[PDB]
């Protein structure tokens, strides 16, 4: 939910930015931090609560 | 103009101070405030020339 800036793109003769973020309902409660999984370099979920 | 069948190649005596012009110094800069492209601006420049 940190709103990383990727690159630029042309629009109407100017160069505007492209911003990638999550949607609305995924960053409203702190419970999303509770089940925020990690890739674990193998595919196992490994939730953040442990 | 005689023995140089090529581009036009004009020869002119330069003015001593360029910022003061040479008599008539009308310079027009046709802009495009909506970014409609380049061919439309060239068509408007040709219409203004005509």
């Amino acid at each position: 939910l940190s709103s990383s800036y990727v690159s630029d793109f042309p629009n109407q003769g100017r160069l505007q930015r492209v911003m990638v973020q999550a949607d609305g309902d995924a960053r409203m409660q702190p419970a999303d931090i509770l089940n925020l999984t990690v890739p674990n370099s193998s595919g196992i979920a490994v939730p953040l609560s442990s | 103009m005689g023995t140089l069948k090529d581009g036009f190649g004009i020869a002119v005596v330069p003015p001593p101070i360029l910022e003061l012009g040479n008599g008539s110094g009308l310079s027009i800069n046709l802009q495009d405030r909506n970014n409609t492209g380049h061919t439309a601006l060239l068509a408007k420049r040709n219409e203004l020339i005509q």
